[PDB]
């Protein structure tokens, strides 16, 4: 009775001025909502399908069971069709019910088996949700989890290389559980893929959000933002003075073995590292990130490989075999040849003297390449002063202080 | 000297000093000028003990008349002037200032004058823009003499 | 003693005097210039909590 | 060229088609596509993707993978040896020969740069050629080749104004 | 104070001479690099603290 | 605009020789205009005098000078956003905070 | 006398040269008032929302 009159509200909002009512309309929506709302779908795409479809579907997911009988799947292809060419323009004000639907979606396909197919239809609603220069949606972090689950980093790295400003919230729709998520598991994707850089960028962002208890997600990241500047750099990069206090107070000691493999990093010596690594071995496994250390155990060989070169010029493969502790001059040419084709070192192999000559000359810096990566550091330099000068302005129009 | 070649504009100034217990009216444009650090204090402490004339330059109807028949030979060296190694220690020297410019500037965010960051910022601009310049007279001789071929 | 601008090559028997001096007083200015607006860029940062 | 046209196509069947797992032969075509632009962190996370009624059914695919297995360790001859190992026309079979031929110019632009004097059978297993093959080759190239020793020495080998402008217009406002 | 590299294969110390340019346009580049990083580290900062978002205690 | 004024002048100087030049060789090589064996073999040699300075050894100190001048308005450039960062930052935390 | 022609060639080579470096500077200096007074323009703009 009353679900034949809502539908008739909605077309007198559509085309016309403020659609506020509407937000109202799906806040109460109808509580106790029967299976109608499927039938009332028959008959709902009149303009572009409308919000009246987001509060039904949003519904079906609320419902805690079912969601749709065992035919879920024909609900699964109707939010397809929802998200592909039906997408809508006040979404911007419908987004907490968008959110959630988005999140319930994630969730139901977590619970189930393969997330593979959510990923892409996912990456429509995040497109449709932006605005140009991309935004912190929530379910920025959903796509991730959901490539991260369904092994298939390759799609979800446009949505991660954009350094976007501003988070998304409009009437709530959004958690730090979801802030810190995309940039947990948007570290483990960089990590996956071996780009330490952003990796290790990512990590450092998850760890400096205002906190007030101590989460797990920050942990791992911490713990992963150890091993990852272990690998990437020389030593463990200093977290800024604005992280949270619980990170230095309660992560901190938590993760003690992480600062154990630091301390015995800088000491230099591989056999120390194996020992400590078989020593804590049950707990880097329990946080299932062992391979991380093992590359930090390969990038404390490649270090005391790249420590030569600061003295040396050319050395024998019998002497960087018995300085580098390698056995054999085998293994000491493997790792010099690995670390050429990677562009870790600049040396050559002599094989006849059984020599490593160390070169230690990339560029002298008159090269056109230079003239186009100055002026494309300079062009990102640029971008983010007319970012600072759009801040700065936006604050200038705000009332005083 | 040094501003005038890097500006490719005349820096000059005409000044009369005040008598030894005078002091001078409201009027006081004073056009903006970046002054290096060393001489910044002596600059402050005399700068009102003195008053800068309105400056302006005339030649003669002879002068007028050769100075066009000179560019009709005069605009080669225009096109061959090679401002960039000429007097390349100025601008050495200013980026040299104004390194210890940026660290009193890091010192007044320190702790705790009026934005000296600001000023250091104009300076910086103003020697870079010369620099680019410099480089936009190098490049245009490169598209006119060197991309030509047989 | 610094009377003699220069040093010795003792393998192949010989004195390469110092002679290479180009502007080399740009590029410490710019050491210096880059040193500052690191340290600096870091301040700047700080300020934001 | 192409190649990387048909892997667009497939990264897009890749989740288009599918229905929750997708079709066998765009796997293989996608798992030797990713190991010919050598990304093998893309190729091993698709590999473990895979699920084991398709690594059962079609073990022409685990025939792909075990020259995976090889890029991974940077074993070139079993590179070579794996790549003539299995046969799948149309499909994997003209991909796996630009893969084959991909392998020999990294390898033989890796032995340009990182070697000085290598050992003939050493650099004949790197590029997957015979010996006397690779030393031909290298002669006709142009590469120092001793005898006795067995080695070879290898040979290492507005548009502006605009720009300018915005960096001034940027500096100056 | 030594400023060298030893040639261990003929038993030969060699003197190193610092390349000027190309050390001063390394440490400069990675120093842009380093200053983008913390750019866009303070840009998310100013966003967090902007639409405050923060973990809760309970 | 105002720097590349005298550049631009001296351009269009350089563009008028090389227009009545180039006139002068169409007018000698299409005919009526008397020929002239040594004015054309100068103009033939003045051609062949182009590209000046086409060495290695330019290459590289003319890349030298624009890598120098590129590095320069980079660390400016920077000092430019630093200071836009600072005055970003000193507003925000004005306005967004409580100091 | 017959291959006279390629001296024009290179000239004309030479004159279209300086014709596209004459226009890119007026271009150029062009685009450097087009944001001189854009950006006045825009901060006469902010200036006038200081009175709010």
């Amino acid at each position: 009775s009353a679900l034949e009159q809502f539908v008739n509200s909605v077309r007198q909002l559509s085309a016309q001025g403020q659609m506020t009512q509407l937000c109202e309309l799906i806040n109460k929506s109808g509580e106790l909502l029967a299976k109608n709302l499927s039938h009332l779908d028959t008959v709902l795409g009149a303009l572009d399908v409308q919000e009246h479809s987001l509060g039904v579907l949003a519904v079906l997911f609320v419902k805690f069971s079912m969601p749709s009988v065992p035919d879920f799947e024909t609900l699964f292809s109707q939010v397809q069709l929802f998200i592909s060419t039906c997408n809508g323009e006040h979404i911007r004000y419908a987004t907490d019910t968008f959110a959630g639907l988005c999140h319930q979606l994630t969730n139901a396909l977590v619970e189930r088996k393969q997330p593979l197919r959510g990923i892409g239809i996912l990456k429509q609603a995040i497109d449709k949700m932006q605005m140009n220069t991309n935004q912190l949606t929530s379910i920025h972090a959903d796509l991730c989890q959901l490539c991260l689950l369904a092994k298939c980093f390759k799609p979800a790295l446009p949505y991660l290389d954009v350094d976007m400003m501003d988070i998304c919230k409009e009437n709530g729709a959004y958690d730090a559980k979801h802030f810190l998520c995309y940039y947990y598991y948007g570290g483990m994707i960089y990590t996956g893929l071996k780009n330490f850089e952003r990796a290790l960028y990512f990590y450092e962002q998850a760890i400096t959000t205002p906190a007030m208890a101590v989460s797990h997600i920050m942990l791992e990241s911490y713990k992963k933002y150890i091993l990852v500047s272990l690998i990437l750099l020389g030593k463990v990069q200093q977290l800024p003075k604005y992280t949270s206090q619980i990170v230095g107070r309660f992560i901190k000691p938590l993760s003690n073995a992480y600062h154990e493999l630091a301390q015995v990093y800088s000491t230099n010596n591989p056999s120390e590292l194996r020992n400590l690594v078989n020593k804590h071995s049950e707990t880097f496994t329990r946080d299932n990130n062992m391979g991380l250390v093992k590359q930090c155990l390969s990038s404390l060989y490649k270090k005391n490989i790249q420590r030569l070169t600061k003295t040396f010029l050319t050395l024998s493969l019998q002497d960087m075999a018995s300085r580098v502790q390698l056995s054999g001059p085998q293994e000491a040419e493997k790792y010099v040849l690995h670390m050429i084709e990677d562009g870790e070192i600049f040396a050559s192999i002599n094989q006849k003297d059984g020599m490593v000559s160390f070169h230690d000359n990339p560029e002298k810096y008159n090269n056109p390449a230079m003239l186009h990566n100055i002026d494309q550091e300079m062009l990102k330099c640029i971008e983010l002063d007319e970012r600072l000068k759009a801040m700065d302005q936006e604050i200038t129009v705000n009332p005083q202080f | 000297p040094t501003r005038t070649i890097s500006a490719g504009k005349v820096n000059l100034g005409a000044f009369r000093t005040y008598p030894k217990g005078y002091k001078p009216p409201d009027e006081g444009p004073s056009e903006y000028q970046t002054i290096p650090l060393n001489k910044i204090e002596d600059f402050g402490v005399h700068c009102k003990q003195y008053y800068a004339l309105e400056v302006s330059y005339f030649k003669s109807s002879l002068d007028r008349k050769l100075l066009e028949l000179l560019w009709n030979k005069y605009w080669v060296n225009t096109l061959s002037s090679s401002s960039l190694l000429t007097n390349a220690d100025y601008t050495t020297g200013q980026v040299f200032d104004l390194s210890e410019k940026l660290e009193q500037s890091e010192a007044q965010l320190g702790r705790g004058s009026e934005d000296k960051l600001a000023k250091a910022t104009r300076d910086s601009c103003k020697t870079t823009i010369e620099a680019i310049h410099g480089l936009m007279s190098q490049v245009i001789k490169d598209k006119l003499f060197n991309q030509i071929n047989i | 003693d610094n009377t003699i601008h220069g040093r010795i090559d003792q393998v192949n028997q010989l004195l390469e005097l110092d002679h290479q001096k180009r502007g080399g007083a740009r590029y410490t200015a710019l050491d210096k210039w880059t040193n500052q607006l690191n340290s600096l860029n870091q301040a700047v940062v700080s300020k934001l909590a | 060229f192409s190649f990387k046209k048909l892997l667009d196509q497939c990264e897009n069947q890749e989740l288009e088609a599918p229905g929750g797992i997708a079709t066998p032969p765009v796997y293989g075509q996608l798992l030797a596509l990713y190991l010919l632009h050598n990304d093998m962190n893309n190729a091993r996370y698709l590999w473990k993707r895979i699920p084991p009624a398709i690594k059962s059914a079609n073990s022409e695919l685990g025939g792909i993978w075990s020259v995976g297995q090889r890029i991974w360790q940077r074993d070139f001859p079993g590179i070579y040896t794996t790549i003539n190992a299995h046969q799948w026309s149309e499909t994997v079979q003209p991909i796996m020969e630009a893969l084959r031929d991909a392998t020999r110019r990294r390898a033989f632009a890796l032995v340009s740069q990182a070697y000085t004097s290598i050992i003939a059978d050493d650099f004949a297993a790197f590029v997957g050629l015979p010996v006397e093959e690779a030393v031909k080759g290298i002669l006709e190239q142009g590469w120092q080749a001793d005898s006795t020793t067995r080695m070879v020495l290898p040979r290492k080998p507005e548009q502006q104004l605009a720009r300018l402008t915005d960096y001034v217009a940027f500096l100056e406002n | 104070l030594i400023s060298a590299r030893v040639d261990s294969h003929s038993k030969i110390l060699y003197a190193r001479d610092v390349d000027q340019r190309s050390t001063t346009f390394e440490k400069s580049l990675l120093m842009g690099k380093e200053f983008q990083r913390r750019a866009k580290a303070m840009m998310l900062r100013a966003a967090v603290l902007r639409n405050q978002i923060h973990v809760k205690s309970p | 605009a105002e720097h590349l004024i005298a550049q631009h002048s001296a351009i269009k100087m350089l563009h008028s020789r090389v227009k009545l030049i180039l006139e002068y060789v169409k007018a000698s090589e299409a005919g009526e205009v008397p020929f002239n064996h040594e004015i054309l073999r100068e103009a033939y040699a003045l051609c062949h005098c182009l590209p000046v300075l086409s060495t290695d050894k330019f290459k590289t100190d003319f890349y030298d000078q624009c890598n120098d001048v590129g590095l320069m308005a980079y660390l400016g450039t920077i000092t430019k956003t630093c200071n836009t960062m600072n005055q970003f930052v000193n507003k925000f935390n004005v306005l967004y905070d409580r100091q | 006398r017959q291959d006279l022609s390629a001296i024009a060639r290179t000239l004309q080579e030479w004159c279209v040269g300086c014709e596209v470096v004459l226009s890119g500077i007026e271009e150029q200096v062009s685009r450097a008032n087009q944001h001189k007074e854009q950006q006045l323009g825009l901060k006469q703009q902010i200036e006038s929302e200081v009175a709010n």
